[PDB]
């Protein structure tokens, strides 16, 4: 399982005057090179590298280093062709998930999240070899109607959300809690009743919805 | 002797370079389960129950602990694989209502009052905007608890604006061994839903009739989703207009 998106790599802040040779050379100690992309204008480029071992490597020791007066920005880019899968039925296995996608291109890993009693949540994630395999799935899932079992419930495919929680936001009163009486405590009281009401509103969205999703369930469930 | 790959600002053999290591020989001893990590540099935690087959080991940092698991994970150590995950951490929170102007420092420094913070992160998106949510982790539990109650019962203001934070705790997802096929049971239920295989539906067939009435109510609930934001949005206009009548009404009656 080797060259895998969870061995590319994301390289920022590079020179303009760059080539695939300087950039190659950059990634030369940890082992062959594999699928390289550079975008020499927005100046940041993407390698693959054989494992995840010399991903991790490779990522520490470049991070925040030189290279022609400019401190590179090196992160892990391991999300571009993977897909969020929503809907699925609890009979739904990481196999089946696996061989339901495997229509519209190779597939790396294939998983059904599961929650902490190791439940089903109705959600997975594919994650393909490359982008246009996930384009596929993905638009093909959304102009047409895909079924993994019995049970007629379509399979909800989006990218990939990924939000970034390794780099985060870095650099007039201070941290404190709102005391009683003060002009600021009657104004974060009206915040936690604002809280409390978007809260409410969308907690019965929610049931409402899982309402008329059951009743058609039922409808489902009555015709078999 | 082995380099320690420690990132800039970060905290040694935290909970985030502790591994769970499962499926050991029942004859494992506490120097034979060193072994296994040595070449990855000294531990600190090393915790062994060789009569129920697991442990726990921290590493240096968190970049020793991903190259233990990706190189040991599933390896046959006696005819049985070993599993080595992270170790669920215990005292991990998340905070949402943030101000823009909240940074991963002001999160770990404003949250520090509540016991040590191993990490603070304040959540950005693609493009690099402060979604509004962000993570606090503790070294131990204690103060997780403390940081819990406290912003729930009283309003937490990291900064000027009198918009207090939101303290759940970090929800916690498998998203690495998930459902496999091998520990479904074959039951009828289990056979009645796997009896139809992947497919698309065909249009003119009760199956295509119920799946885009399924879609519909889908597309349905996402619009209403929408249109909450839409009244979440008016309500905050209106307090943040009548505070700031307020606070200026108050400005011109101060000698």
């Amino acid at each position: 399982k080797t060259y895998t998106q969870r061995c590319r790599l994301f390289v920022g802040n590079l020179p303009a005057d760059i080539t695939e040779d300087e950039f190659k050379r950059l990634f030369a100690k940890y082992g062959e090179p594999g699928e390289v992309f550079i975008n020499k204008g927005k100046g940041f480029g993407f390698i693959k590298l054989e494992s995840r071992a010399l991903a991790e490597i490779a990522k520490a020791e470049l991070d925040d280093t030189p290279m022609r007066g400019r401190q590179l920005r090196v992160r892990f880019a391991t999300h571009a062709a993977a897909l969020s899968v929503r809907n699925l039925s609890p009979y739904v296995s990481n196999e089946l998930l696996e061989e339901a996608f495997s229509q519209f291109g190779p597939i790396e890993r294939a998983v059904v999240i599961v929650d902490d009693r190791g439940r089903s949540t109705g959600k997975g994630i594919v994650e393909f070899a490359s982008k246009p395999a996930a384009r596929k799935a993905f638009e093909r899932c959304s102009e047409g109607v895909f079924l993994l079992t019995t049970t007629p419930r379509p399979v909800i495919v989006e990218p990939l959300e990924q939000l970034d929680d390794e780099d985060g936001l870095p650099e007039e009163t201070p941290p404190r809690f709102a005391q009683h009486g003060t002009f600021e405590y009657e104004y974060s009281q009206r915040w936690k009743s604002l809280d409390e009401m978007e809260k409410q509103q969308r907690e019965q969205v929610e049931k409402n919805m899982k309402d008329a999703k059951d009743k058609l369930e039922s409808e489902m469930e009555d015709a078999y | 002797d082995i380099k320690s790959f420690l990132k800039p600002g970060e905290k040694t053999y935290t909970q985030r370079c502790r591994l769970f290591v499962g499926n050991l020989p029942t004859d494992i001893t506490e120097e034979d389960f060193k072994r296994l990590f040595e070449r990855y540099g000294e531990p600190s935690e090393v915790f062994i129950n060789r009569d129920r087959g697991f442990g726990f080991i921290r590493l240096e940092s968190r970049t020793l602990a991903e190259i233990a698991k990706a190189e040991l994970d599933g390896t046959i150590l006696k005819s049985r694989p070993l599993r080595i995950r992270f170790a669920t951490h215990g005292a991990a929170l998340t905070v949402k209502n943030l101000s823009p102007v909240v940074s991963n420092e002001l999160l770990e420094q404003a949250f520090s009052q509540f016991g040590p913070v191993e990490k603070a992160v304040v959540v950005v998106d693609d493009r690099g905007r402060a979604t509004g949510k962000g993570f606090v982790e503790f070294a131990a539990k204690p103060p997780a608890r403390k940081a819990l109650e406290r912003c729930g019962d009283g309003a937490f203001l990291l900064t000027t604006t009198p918009r207090p934070v939101i303290v759940e705790p970090m929800e916690q997802f498998d998203d690495e061994d998930g459902l496999p096929e091998k520990l479904m049971q074959k039951t009828q239920q289990y056979h009645k839903e796997r009896e139809q295989p992947p497919r698309f539906a065909q249009p003119g067939t009760f199956e295509f009739e119920y799946a885009s009435r399924w879609k519909a109510l889908d597309e349905m609930e996402k619009q209403q989703r929408e249109q909450v934001d839409r009244n979440i949005r008016e309500a905050k206009e209106k307090l943040e207009a009548e505070m700031e009548a307020a606070r200026h009404e108050h400005q011109l009656m101060l000698m």
